[PDB]
């Protein structure tokens, strides 16, 4: 239906024509989306990409005063671009505690690991602690660095 | 309560300088305190709102040029374009301060200061004022330069890291 052929290789020049051809598409919504893209890389084995490795994984911040309340925001903190570097490099940034949460980053305040540590014991699934150094150092090497010596 | 120091020389004696505080609760129209000393003696003398009233109807002028007019005077805001001449009798204790203008001097004010009976209290006091000032003040400009240091730093960290991203 587009410029694109079966029976003939394709090569960029062609490709960006097909492209240019459609219109638009709409009607997915960001989790069908999530959800293909994360099928796509683990089927074609894309894992490997620089970006796209933080999507399997959902990230929390103690960017609240408040664990689960957005009416305490943080803004104007390390955390805030640490957050929209995590989101860049592909990471799902969630902003409510919900039980599918599996990171968790925590910066130079220790003052609320007890309630983190609490809560994820509560929930059936638990989320490793982390630190905001282990994606600063991880980002450089463009690999998901062992939890281990950032628990 | 508001304080404030100036030197001034008085024409009496311009050869050495004197030092006036005006002490006001809140605004200098419901009246103030000024003492006025030379580092042996001070002569203390209080302002209060009836004769502020008085002199600015005396004065043919309306009270808030009256009072800016004092604050301009006595509280150092003079600026470029204005002359002040400060007169004091001891023999009478007698204070008043005027405008010069091109050989054209204006009475603005005539106070009242009576000697006190213990100049070290007061000098020590207002030395103590201001070495707590000084004091206070450096607090502040060292936690300012910590401050916009660390932003400084943290500013070029932030564009260090956009330049990756963008080239990414």
């Amino acid at each position: 239906c587009y410029g694109d052929s079966y029976f003939i290789d394709t090569d960029l020049n062609q490709l960006k024509e097909v492209f240019s051809g459609i219109k638009n598409s709409n009607e997915q919504t960001p989790e069908e989306m999530a959800s293909l893209i994360a099928d796509l890389e683990y089927r074609y084995s894309w894992d490997c990409s620089p970006l796209s490795m933080f999507r399997r994984h959902t990230v929390y911040l103690d960017s609240y005063a408040v664990i689960n309340d957005l009416s305490t925001k943080n803004e104007g903190t390390r955390l805030a671009i640490k957050a929209l570097e995590l989101r860049f490099h592909g990471a799902k940034v969630v902003s409510c505690l919900a039980e599918g949460v599996s990171h968790v980053i925590i910066g130079e305040d220790h003052s609320r690991v007890a309630d983190f540590k609490a809560f994820r014991r509560t929930f059936k699934r638990k989320f490793k602690i982390l630190k905001e150094s282990w994606v600063t150092d991880s980002i450089d090497k463009c690999e998901l660095q062992e939890e281990n010596q950032y628990l | 309560m508001e304080r404030k120091i100036s030197r001034i020389h008085l024409v009496s004696e311009p050869s050495i300088t004197h030092f006036l505080q005006v002490s006001w609760e809140k605004t200098l129209e419901s009246g103030f305190v000024i003492t006025l000393t030379d580092g042996h003696s001070a002569w203390t003398g209080t302002v209060s709102e009836s004769e502020i009233s008085q002199e600015a109807d005396d004065m043919a002028m309306e009270k808030g040029k009256y009072v800016g007019e004092l604050r301009k005077a006595l509280l150092s805001g003079a600026g470029p374009a204005d002359v002040y001449t400060f007169n004091f009798s001891k023999e009478s204790c007698y204070f008043f301060f005027e405008k010069n203008l091109k050989d054209v001097s204006f009475r603005l004010g005539s106070f009242n200061l009576e000697k006190v009976e213990n100049p070290a209290e007061v000098i020590r006091e207002l030395i103590c004022y201001c070495l707590d000032t000084i004091a206070e003040n450096q607090a502040k400009n060292e936690h300012l330069q910590k401050e916009n240091e660390r932003l400084l730093r943290d500013w070029n960290d932030v564009q260090g890291r956009f330049e990756k991203c963008v080239s990414a």
